[PDB]
């Protein structure tokens, strides 16, 4: 539409002139080859191109052709299962299409264009459809993927196809107007779905984890945000978060990650079973790669289609789980382009729009009545990596004020090998007061008072543990000591999890509320036994210390025995002395 | 051809030319001066007005009359083969030996060109080192990349040397072909001194594996966009012979310290906004772009992998150098000082020195089916002798309950006798019979980690 | 407490040191903007 030639390529960007008319976030594809970029600028008659690819071996004088049209995604079936890139290019396809490298230049469809799906006649020739209603369907491996009308969109529905075979091409509805509606349509990332109104959370986000569980909850319209320096588990614990949660759908966007890192989920996860239904667990991944050496601006590209397709999804009506890792490599890959658009930066660099993007982005997260009449939901827990560890960092700041629960990961926990290595008295959570009446209605009765007891209990030793220090820990009382004791049995056998056993990787409510109950009668009696005046040695060297230390190993279908037996004899054995 | 003259800037580094648009962005130019002596270049930042440039060699006796520049190739392109496995380079590439050039088999781009997150496979294969402080507790496999944090008189280049020498993998503990696989060294060094040097090419020629091996040098007396170009030549010669011809490489980087020094000052030659304290912006992704280049493929057979040595200025890791090091690769070892006052050798500290891909190359039918239980029953009880240690500090020695000098005993014992090896190559079994015999100190069921079969097994 | 105390003026004293620097850069950003935006009135 508006033609120009380039003018000063350097680095990523470019700046090409003789471009009058030209919008102000369109997909330009610069070079003699296409190299599609995007503007930021609007100088006179220049502009501000911004590349998406390596730009090593251009000339001056070489095209610049605008297209108009600000960088949408494709929405429909055909997505599940499947790696993409940042700006949603197949990787499979431009595997088998080039080699094993990446080379610039590739074009390819998102959605396939030649496999056939069953359609389903859901309408009626001369009924009156509006946005977002439901068209068909079409079944996808495990799930009926719904079809939708795109919004802003209206008419009287005319003449539909009847049910038989048919690609993402041929158009399936033909409104009285004309407009002709295929299988999947086109999104603009930058913008939101909309919905009617947005409700309250009142259920969990159960992940198998016994600390991120019982402790510090997440609702099913949250947020969260694992921030610690490296070597600690921010991708460990993500990954289980995806492997063991109680969603439908997982997005796993990998904004600046390791190959490695993102290779051993494509190759692991079609071999596991998903906890609902029993097929393979790729089935409802869409996982999104985008590595540390690929290009630069992808990394903001991908988040932004990652949370479309959530949303999308979320529309449809399932419960999706978004996962962002390393929001950190966004924020660096805004500071290269305003040092290459030559700004005026905030502290340390960024620009003077971090916030805004972060906040619009982690905004667009929670539970939705839309536009169809039913249920969605879109969590999000993003990671962040500190330059030193120190969370004073900008995006370490401008993280919070803004999320739900927030999971600060500990350095010396992680060298003691002690994993996770959650820090039990900086993290917090936010939603651990509307989600009682579900726990109330489905674990237990006073679930609630067991869990501020243990609560009470951590953080009233960790006074005591100052003392300690000072002192040393023999000086104190008998009491105290056991205080001390207890906070060690906890801290060793219901605060542990190692994510690599064979049936200590998934731990239910029902068993850590089992765990919690085992913990708390042993302290009652102990303290009962204190105040009569046996000693605390042998207090200690009662075995039942052991047997409710290595009560987490058990399976889940024998815990309701094991849990009794042990119950009656803690009760036994603590009055037999 | 002599064409492009009329430069008008000379600054340290940059230069600048007139009018000239058919230089294409990151050329090779060649610098010809008024006495004939031709030095080299690279084009940044093209334009329609003018052109910068980025000398190599330097900038003395160029005038401003009298000074060409002409153009060699599009791109940058070194010209690899395998008649280059015995022989002796230099940065740029050209051979400091008494031996003429190499007849190319094909050139190819020094630059990227990254691999397919679909085209690789877990880096799965088990490769013993000999150091019982990382074939017990910090594994090394044959696909991952593990730097040395070092410091500024502790012992990494023998360390390296040893590792280099002593590294064979273990094919009859899994079920593979006997003997078929020695390594091949593309040792790559940019800054050593004199010192330095001369030990490691002793070293290299007292064992013999010289004759397998490529080398880089860009020792201390010469420039430094030099050793701005030297690690992509040797990752772009390493990534071809692997998945070309079928070898395993090993690829040692030294002082990646010089490589990031280089970068920070055409950084500010250049005054591209300081990242953080000093060091620009893009200086994760430089290091990204040459560190991922060591993986391995599905369909070959091929492997590369890494051990980029590097000195931790003022012994922080929180330094920007070792921060973004630690965040890129997967897994560290890291001396300590304290240790080599103590004549430890290795003085590898055990603590703050991971490994990640570790839990998929060992284990049981790889190694022996009790290895990370004794490494995290080790980790722990380590750390508790390391607590007690300032509890005594607090105290006093004598005021302490009995098991607790159990603990501190145990690990003045560990300091002295598992990780001290002198310059012996163990094995996996002998190392895991001395972690046996150490953990035995401790009493039976104060070990919650290890499972009570293996408890009664080994003892 | 005095070995305390000198470690924190100590640190505090570098923090300070740290931000001198980054005025003065970003001084000379400004400066080199204004020289540049005082020429681009048209082209
Ligand atoms: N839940 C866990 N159980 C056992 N080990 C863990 C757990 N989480 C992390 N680890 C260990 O900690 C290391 C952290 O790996 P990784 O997640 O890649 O780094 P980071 O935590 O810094 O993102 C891994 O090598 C793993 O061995």
């Amino acid at each position: 539409m508006i033609q120009g030639v380039i003018q000063k390529i350097a680095g990523p960007a470019v700046i090409a002139k003789g471009m009058l008319g030209a919008r102000m976030y369109d997909i330009c594809k610069v070079g003699e080859e296409g190299l599609v970029g995007e503007i930021i600028r609007l100088d006179g008659d220049t502009a501000f191109v911004q590349v998406y690819e390596d730009t090593s071996g251009l000339k001056v004088g070489e095209p610049v052709v605008s297209t108009g049209l600000p960088l949408a995604v494709e929405l429909g079936p055909g997505m599940l299962n499947g790696i993409y890139d940042g700006i949603q290019r197949p990787l499979e396809r431009i595997r088998e299409k080039t080699g094993i490298y990446i080379t610039r230049g590739v074009v390819v469809h998102a959605l396939d264009r030649e496999k056939k799906w069953a359609w389903t006649p859901m309408v009626k020739p001369g009924d009156e459809v509006r946005g977002g209603m439901v068209l068909g369907t079409v079944p996808e491996f495990g799930f009926t993927h719904k079809i939708l009308v795109p919004p802003d969109v209206r008419g009287r529905v005319k003449e539909v196809k009847p049910a038989g075979e048919y690609t993402v091409e041929e158009p399936v509805v033909v409104l009285e107007d004309g407009t002709e509606l295929k299988m999947y349509h086109t999104w603009p990332v930058r913008r939101a779905r909309p919905v009617q109104r947005k409700l309250d959370p009142n259920t969990p986000f159960l992940t198998g984890m016994r600390i991120l569980d019982v402790l510090f909850p997440v609702a099913m319209g949250g947020t969260a945000a694992i921030p610690g320096p490296f070597g600690s588990g921010k991708t460990v614990t993500q990954q289980s978060l995806a492997k063991w949660s109680n969603a439908d759908v997982v997005v796993y966007v990998g904004c600046g990650e390791r190959g490695n890192e993102m290779t051993d989920v494509l190759v692991e996860f079609p071999e596991l079973t998903d906890p609902k239904t029993g097929g393979p667990l790729m089935h409802r991944t869409v996982l999104i790669a985008n590595t540390s050496n690929m290009p630069v601006a992808a990394r903001e590209a991908s988040i932004y289609v990652g949370v479309t397709i959530a949303e999308y999804f979320r529309d449809q009506g399932f419960s999706v789980a978004l996962m962002a890792d390393s929001t950190s490599r966004w924020a660096e890959a805004l500071r290269e382009i305003s040092s290459r658009l030559e700004e005026m930066p905030a502290e340390e660099g960024y620009p003077p729009y971090l916030a805004a993007r972060l906040a619009a982005f982690y905004e667009r997260a929670g539970k939705v009545i839309t536009l169809g009449g039913e249920e969605g939901a879109v969590t999000i827990v993003g990671a962040v990596s500190p330059p030193g560890g120190d969370m004073s960092e900008p995006v370490t700041q401008s993280t919070l004020r803004i999320v739900g629960a927030f999971w600060r990961l500990d350095a010396s926990l992680a060298f003691r090998r002690h994993f996770p290595a959650i820090n039990w008295n900086g993290s917090y959570s936010l939603f651990t007061s509307a989600l009682d009446p579900w726990y109330r209605e489905n674990v237990a009765e006073d679930y609630p008072e067991l869990r501020d007891a243990i609560s009470e209990l951590l953080q009233r030793e960790a006074g005591l543990q100052e003392i300690v220090q000072l002192v040393g820990p023999d000086a104190l009382q008998d009491a105290e000591r056991l205080v001390i004791e207890v906070g060690r049995i906890i801290r060793e056998d219901f605060l542990q999890q190692n994510a690599y056993h064979e049936v200590d990787a998934y731990c239910s409510m029902k068993k850590a509320y089992g765990i919690m109950k085992m913990i708390l009668a042993f302290y009652k009696e102990a303290e009962a036994a204190i105040k009569r005046g046996v000693s605390i040695d042998e207090i200690l060297q009662l075995p039942v210390l052991e047997r409710i230390g290595r009560a987490r190993y058990v399976s889940e279908e024998e815990f309701p025995a094991y849990f009794e037996e042990a119950m009656k004899e803690i009760q036994g054995a603590f009055k037999a002395l | 051809k002599k064409e492009y003259t009329g430069i008008t800037y000379i600054s340290g580094p940059l230069l600048f030319v007139e009018n000239a648009k058919d230089l294409a962005y990151g050329a090779i130019v060649d610098i010809k001066d008024g006495t004939g002596r031709v030095r080299g270049g690279q084009v940044i930042e093209v334009s329609e007005e003018y052109a910068v440039i980025q000398v190599f060699e330097e900038t003395t006796g160029l005038d401003l009359a009298t000074t060409s520049v002409s153009l060699v190739e599009d791109v940058a392109r070194l010209g690899v083969s395998k008649e280059m496995l015995g022989r002796r380079f230099n940065g740029i590439g050209k051979p400091i030996d008494g031996l003429p050039p190499i007849t190319p088999e094909k050139r190819l781009p020094i630059t990227g060109l990254p691999l397919n997150p679909v085209a690789r496979r877990k880096p799965e294969q088990f490769i013993q080192t000999g150091i019982s402080t990382i074939d017990v507790m910090n594994t090394l496999v044959r696909g991952q990349k593990l730097p040395i944090f070092s410091g500024s008189g502790l012992p990494a280049n023998e360390i390296a040397a040893q590792i280099a020498r002593q590294a064979t993998v273990r094919p009859d503990l899994s079920g593979e072909g006997e003997k078929e696989e020695p390594f091949a060294v593309v040792f790559a060094a940019m800054g050593i001194t004199q010192r330095e040097l001369s030990y490691f090419i002793q070293e290299f020629e007292r064992t013999g594996a010289l004759s397998r091996s490529v080398l880089f040098l860009n020792k201390a007396d010469d420039p430094t966009i030099e050793r701005i170009l030297t690690p992509r030549m040797a990752l772009t010669v390493a990534e071809y012979l692997a998945f070309e011809h079928d070898y395993h490489v090993l690829v040692i980087l030294t002082d990646m310290t010089n490589y990031c020094e280089a970068l920070r000052e055409i950084g500010a030659a250049r005054e591209e906004i300081p990242g953080r304290r000093g060091y620009p912006g893009y200086m994760y992704t430089d290091l990204a772009t040459i560190y991922e280049r060591a993986g391995v493929v599905e369909g070959k057979k091929g492997s590369v992998t890494q051990i980029p040595i590097l000195s931790m200025p003022d012994d922080d890791r929180t330094h920007p150098i070792p921060d973004l090091t630690g965040y890129i690769t997967e897994g560290q070892i890291q001396l300590s000082r304290e240790l080599h006052r103590k004549g430890i050798y290795p003085p590898i500290d055990p603590l703050p020195s991971l490994s990640r891909l570790m839990n998929n190359g060992v284990g049981k039918g790889k190694t022996r089916e009790d290895h990370k239980q004794v490494s995290d029953q080790l980790y722990s009880a380590y750390a508790n002798g390391v607590d007690i240690r300032k509890l005594v500090a607090i105290i006093g020695e004598d005021a302490l309950t009995e098991n607790d000098r159990r603990y501190l005993q145990f690990a003045d014992a560990f300091e002295r006798f598992f990780i001290n090896q002198g310059q012996q190559n163990r094995s996996i079994e002998e190392s895991l019979q001395i972690a046996w015999a150490l953990l035995s100190m401790l009493p039976q069921g104060e070990l919650k980690r290890i499972s009570k079969d293996h408890i009664g097994k080994y003892y | 407490i005095p070995g305390i105390r000198a470690q924190i003026r100590f640190i505090q004293q570098v923090l300070e040191q740290r931000e001198r620097e980054d005025t003065f850069r970003l001084k000379r950003i400004k400066g080199k903007i204004e020289a540049r935006e005082a020429e681009e009135e048209g082209g």
